[PDB]
Formats: C-alpha cells, structure tokens, sequence
RNA sequence: AAUGCGCAGAUACCGGGAGGAACGCCGAUGGCGAAGGCAGCCACCUGGUCCACCCGUGACGCUGAGGCGCGAAAGCGUGGGGAGCAAACCGGAUUAGAUACCCGGGUAGUCCACGCCCUAAACGAUGCGCGCUAGGUCUCUGGGUCUCCUGGGGGCCGAAGCUAACGCG
C-alpha cells in the first residue's frame, strides 16, 4: 500500500513512502516511565571506532519489554499500536488487568480490544507466548529465546519467522531466518505468530537527503585515496583492482570464513545456509 | 435447513475415560456451534485394509447433525488439531434409489 | 462381452448411495481394486456413474485398499 | 441461494391485483432483486467471467422491458423508478 | 551363518540387465547375483539366455546357506522376466506363489522425450 | 559403444521423515460451455440449460457500422517456490563435413499472487434467427399407458434435389 508520487521535481519522480493506516487512535507519548532519554554518539572514549556515522533528528527509546514469563496467568488488553524510529516493528501497548503497561513488538494481525495471555497452559492463536516443548511442528513463531532465562534474541524484525522441524528429546530442532537448523532447549519462552509490516523492503529513498536523515554520512570509495591509507590507490590513472581485493587494515574480502573453529558451540548447528 | 451428517474416525485406545470426555467435547462444541444430535450410532473398533498411521482398526462415529450453513466449512478445526481423530469429513444426505426389485 | 459370473441379476434389492455396506461393493473392486468397466455388470450410465462415485467416496476412509496386490502373476 | 419467502413476498408487495404470478411491472422487479444480490459478490471475487456474462444478459433484459413500460403510459413509468430505487 | 529355511526373492529386468536378490523374510538381503557376475558385456546382458544363469549362481549360495523355501516377486518386463521362474525348479528348493510389484506412476513424474514419442 | 558413475560400501533391499508438481482402473464412437477449454474427494458462494401442467401478461421481435468485456501456448515487469522435465551451452558417438537425429549433464521457463501483451491449422478450412421436404440403426436425458407413440442433444448408412467432380444429405 506504498504511496507513490508525481514528477514535479526531478528528485521525487523515484521517491516512495509507506502508507500509515495502521497506526491508531494513539501518538502522544507514555508518562513519566517508558521512555528514557537516549544517548547518541559516533564513538567510543576517544577515537572513532565505527566508521561514517552521526547525524540526523532527535530519537527516545521506548522500554519495550522482551522477556515475558514475569507474569503469568494475567490476562491482557491491547490498546494501541503506534510506530518505534529505533528497530523497523511496529509495536504495540498492553494493559493488564491489575494496572500495568508495558510495549510488545506486534505480530501479524492484533487489533484492538482482543486479548493476549502467556504461561505453560494457553491456547494456541496469534500473541500467545509459551514454552517451546509444548507448541506443535510446524508452526510460526517470533523472539525466541536462545537458551533460557535470557531474554528474547532470535527472530525479531520486521516480517521474518523461524519454523519449528522436529522434537526429539529434549531439544527441539529450529529453522532459522537465515536458512540454518539449530538445536534450542525446551524451556524457552516463544510467541507464536509472524512478526508482520512485510511492506518494509518495498520503499525507494528518492534523494540523497532522506540518507543523511538516518544517520549515515556519504561513504567514500576505496580506489579513490592515496596508498598511504587503503591498500587499493595510487595508479596514475585508474588502476585495474591491484592484486587481489582487500580492507582497509589488511584482511580479504572475497570468500574467507571469519568463524572461530574452536567455539563451544559448534555441537549444536548443521549450518544448512 | 439441509440434511447433514459426519463420519469420524477415531483411535482405537480409548476405553474408559478418554472416550467419555472426547465424546462430551464433540457433543458439546457441536451444540457450541448450533447442532442437534437426532441419529447418533457409534459402531466400536472395526478394521481397516490399508494401514492408517500404522494401525489396521480404529473407532467409528456417526451424527445426523442439523447445522446452518454458516459454520459448516470452519467448524472442522475442533478436529484439524486433535491428531487422536484420524479421520473427519461431513457429507449431505439422500436417497431417492432402489434398482433391480 | 462376454458372461461368465455376470453380477448384476445375481444380488437382488441393493443400494448404490450407500457406503456403509462394504459386503456389496468388496465384489466392485473385484481383486486389484480398479472399478470394473460395464461389461462386467451389465449396468446403465446414471447407475454406473454413481457406483463409480460411491467407491470413490468410500476409499478415503479406510475399507478398500484401492492400491495392492494380486499374487498368481 | 434465494429462499421461497423473499421471491414470494416481492410478487405481492408489486402486485396489482393479488392474484397474478407475474406481469408487466413486478417482472422487472424480479430482475432487480437478482441484480442487487448478484452484483455484490462479484466485488468480492471479480473472477467470475461467466458470472459477468450472466450479469449481463439480465441487465439488457429488464432495461428492455423497461423500454417497453415506458411505450404506454409515462407517469406509470415514473411509478417503478422511484419505487425500487433504480437510476438515479 | 546358515539361519533359517525361509526366504524371499525379489527379481526385475529393465530392458537390458537382469539382476535377483535373496532376502531374509523379516529383513535384510543375503546374497545379490546380477549380470556383471557372469561376465557379460553390452549386449549379451540383457538377453533371455542369461536369467537362469543368474539364476542358477544365485541358488550355489542358498544351498550353501540355510534357505530352502523361496518366495518370488517380479519388477517389471525385460528380457530375462520369463525363463528366471522356469530356473527356480532347476534346484527345486519347495517354491511358493509368484507375486506382483511394479506401480504405476498414478500420474506422476513426467517421463523424458523417449517415453512421450507416445505423446 | 563410449563421455559419466562406483571399493572412503555404489545399483537393486526394509521401515520411518522432509518436499514439491501431477492426479492411475472408472473412460468411450461419453457428457458441459458463446468461443479459448475444463477431469481425486469434501463443503461454501453463482450463471447458463431441457421437459410436465399449461396458470397471468400481451407483440414486448430478429440482425447489428463504430463503443465495452472475454481471449490456449510462447514472451515481458514486481515478489515467493524449485522434485521431475527442459530452449541456449559444454561433452560422447555417427559421418567425407554434422553447428542436427542417438547417450550422460545442464540455467531461464514450466508453478503461485497482481498488472499488461492479444496472436493461430481461434478448423466442421461452413455468419446468424425462423418456416417447408420419405425413411433405417445405435447411444445420452425427462414426461409417461416402459412389443412403443413423445419433446429435445451426440454418431454412422440412404428418397427427391443440389454441385465442375469428390460428396453433404
Ligand atoms: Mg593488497
């Protein structure tokens, strides 16, 4: 439902933006609690360690809450669904019925007034949150925590969704975004439901402008510097690549695996990607 | 309304407890959805040739539900879950034909 | 065509909308479980078509292997 | 599907006399109440070509009749169109 | 090992090889003969002379072995099909009923442009 | 016959598992659609169509220059899937040469949503609607008083008559 313009400039011919119908009966911001004030810097104490960035507007972080076992047996309501500039989800307000609210990055399809629960004992429909040894093969699920009592990592941005392949045990067997089959334990909490706002890879930014607006300043080029600081350059000329690719510090950039063969968990992958 | 009716077969390891409540959950959910039991049968363990999900039995239903034709297609998922009921379909009903007297 | 066994005046008052009866139509699949061509029975169209149509009904829910064998070969 | 009581209530709700099964104006708005219902779940699918065809070869009925209703007195022609709410 | 008298025997041609296995009637083969054994090359492989040859060297390891009570099913038509069953009495070993194997597709794969020649 | 494949265990042999696309006998000189075309089973939502009684209206009819909709397969833009098959292409063989026919591999595409292309041996090589002119034989579907009289759809032989002839009838 991309919105789309009309050439009256020569920079907005190519410019799209996405379409905000979702977005509710919301947008003034929560009370003293959730957000805090954030901190934007380009680097470390000292140097720079990231290359080309800073810039841009002014941004709060909002306490959107991950892990979910705290409360369990409570039923909830949601609220309202309104729209977060620090990840791409669009997420959404819960009250619970002894009187607290807390943010949940929205799956596909809640809407207002339904009701969402977790714990060991809930049914299976789209927002329930449960333990993995109870939930059926083959189903959809988002924020899978890793190994438990951690926190919710796995699966959690923008219309992506793991897959359950197969108990056996007491680990069960996840597909995973990228394409590999990891080996995850039991007890860790899940959500079932695609995370939705699939829309998100359609969108051309137009100019040149609504790049800086992010964060991101311009990205200069390797062949185009002296060799006192990039390997390429130099060549009175315009040199043919130099003798083979290469970064800025020595390392290749052409097909060399970076993954530590020592780590302890190599016993849990078969790396299908 | 129509002249509905169901074939459900079961697992046959169902004796005594299980067997009561998963046939309480049918009748119950069926009125649920608005369903009047009239010619209810059910026929024991009884074979089967080829071997479905590596049994040669399993247990029979039959029902004469009366169900408007709101919820006909979409009343099956009490069943798509349950994997301990083997087989569900819902069929209409007549007979207007006797050949060869 | 000939008549060898010829089904159809054998068996008297039957019903072919059934498919409960799997006694009637175990003789319909006669040994492989292909449904025999009319030459066997002797039976018309808007009855052979829907003793096609009940066979096919009533191979889903077990009662008919519809697919093995036979063993003299 | 259509049921027997909408069919069996529009005959006389347009009637004339209570007795006819059919004539010149309640015929039309037979025709009328199958264009309401079927032009409605074509916004739904928009697929049915055939649906589409049959759709069509309706219209171009009860608009010749419409024609013909007209050929005899103009002011009982101005009775339907505000009587079904047809052509605004 | 010299096991039980009981065994099964699963045989099949294609167009032009023969090959027959003897197998344990709850499990696992014994001994496999095929047309490689014999020592043949192309053609003379596929040919209907040598079935009971294969036939005939696969039942020197049946009677060396325990097995004394054959069962037989056929895969297909080829050249060899015929005379394998003719073979099977050459040694006697008390043979059973012949049975049937080779499904038909049931509109399945699609088959290469060798086979849609039959469009 | 070779190029390939296998002794780090292949082919065939058994029981579970993932995964697409296609639906065996029923089936034919069969039916349905205005034409292109359509076959596993289940329900939902819908157009078209023939017969019986013969109930009411009352000529409302037939054909259509331009306008609008439909339109196999290959092909093209935007995202999903990929087992088999498979244009381009690299091999093996054949041959005086073989950019081909035969064998082993092999991507786009064939598949699913949404927007466009609009061609054919789109063929009964037969515009459409109605009225008159001997009959045989089989098959499909209704009303029946079902050795058959009747109202329609699908084939094969034949009166008169037609055509340059073959032939339609
Ligand atoms: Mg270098």
């Amino acid at each position: 439902a991309v919105k789309k313009f009309k050439p009256y400039t020569p920079s907005r011919r190519f410019m799209t933006v996405a379409d905000f119908s979702e977005i509710t009966k919301t947008e003034p911001e929560k009370s003293l609690v959730k957000p805090l004030k954030k901190t934007g810097g380009r680097n470390n104490q000292g140097r720079i360690t990231v290359r080309f960035r800073g810039g841009g507007h002014k941004r709060l972080y909002r306490i959107i809450d991950f892990k979910r076992w705290d409360k369990v047996g409570i039923p909830a309501k949601v609220a309202a669904i309104e729209y977060d500039p620090n990840r791409s989800a669009r997420i959404a307000l819960l009250h619970y019925v002894d009187g607290e609210k807390r943010y949940i990055i929205a799956p596909d399809g809640l809407q207002v007034g339904q009701q969402v629960v977790a714990g060991p004992d809930a049914p299976i429909q789209v927002g329930n949150a449960l333990p993995l040894r109870f939930i059926p093969v083959g189903t959809v699920v988002h924020a899978v925590e890793l190994e438990p009592k951690k926190g919710a990592k796995l699966a959690r941005a923008a219309g992506t969704s793991a897959q359950i392949q197969g108990r056996e045990g007491d680990y069960v067997i996840l597909r995973l975004p990228s394409g590999e089959l990891r080996k995850v334990h039991g007890e860790c909490y899940a959500t079932v439901g695609a995370v939705g706002n699939a829309d998100h890879k359609n969108i051309v930014l137009g100019k040149a402008g609504r790049s800086r607006w992010l964060g991101r300043r311009p990205h200069v080029r390797g062949a185009a510097m002296n060799p006192v600081d990039h390997p390429h350059g130099g060549g009175e000329g315009r040199a043919p690549r130099g003798r083979p690719p290469a970064s800025p510090w020595g390392w290749q950039t052409k097909g060399l695996k970076t993954r530590k063969r020592r780590k302890p968990s190599s016993r849990f992958i078969i790396a299908r990607r | 309304m129509r002249r509905y009716e169901v074939n459900i077969v079961l697992n046959p390891n169902l004796d005594q407890s299980q067997l009561a409540l998963e046939k309480e959950i049918i009748q119950r959910a069926l009125e649920n959805y608005g369903a009047r039991v009239e010619k209810v049968e059910e026929l024991g363990l009884r074979r089967l040739a080829y071997p479905i999900a590596k049994d040669p039995q399993g247990y029979f239903l039959w029902y004469q539900v009366e169900m408007p034709e709101d919820r006909v297609n979409d009343l099956a998922r009490e069943l798509r879950i349950r994997d301990n009921v083997r087989r569900v379909m819902v069929v209409k009903s007549q007979e207007p034909f006797l050949a060869n007297a | 065509p000939s008549r060898k066994a010829k089904v159809k005046a054998t068996l008297g008052e039957f019903d072919l909308r059934d498919y409960r009866n799997v006694e009637v139509l175990k003789r319909f699949l006669s040994e492989t479980g292909k449904i025999l061509p009319r030459r066997r029975t002797g039976l018309s169209g808007k009855e052979q078509r829907i003793l096609a149509k009940t066979i096919k009904r009533a191979r889903i829910l077990g009662l008919l292997p519809f697919t093995e064998k036979l063993v003299r070969k | 599907p259509i049921t027997k009581e909408e069919k069996q209530k529009v005959i006389q709700e347009f009637a004339r006399f209570p007795g006819d099964t059919g004539s010149t104006e309640v015929q039309v708005a037979l025709l009328t109440l199958r264009i309401n219902r079927l032009s409605e779940h074509l916004k739904v699918h928009k697929k049915d070509h055939h649906s589409h065809r049959g759709l069509l070869m309706m219209v171009g009925q009860r608009r010749r009749l419409l024609r013909y209703l007209q050929r005899e007195d103009p002011e009982r022609y101005r009775a339907l169109i505000e009587k079904l709410g047809i052509r605004g | 090992k010299r096991q039980v008298a009981s065994g099964r025997a699963y045989i099949h041609a294609s167009y032009n090889n023969t090959i027959v296995t003897i197998t344990d009637p709850d499990g696992n083969p014994i001994t496999w003969s095929s047309g490689g054994v014999i020592g043949y090359k192309g053609s003379r492989k596929g040919t209907p002379y040598a079935a009971q040859l294969a036939a005939l060297d696969a039942a020197k390891k049946a009677m060396a072995y325990g097995m004394q009570s054959v069962d037989v099913i056929v895969r297909g038509t080829g050249a060899g099909r015929e005379q394998a069953i003719r073979a099977l009495q050459a040694s006697g070993l008390q043979v059973k009923s012949i049975v049937d194997d080779t499904p038909v597709p049931h509109n399945g794969c699609r088959p290469k442009k060798k086979f849609r020649k039959a469009s």
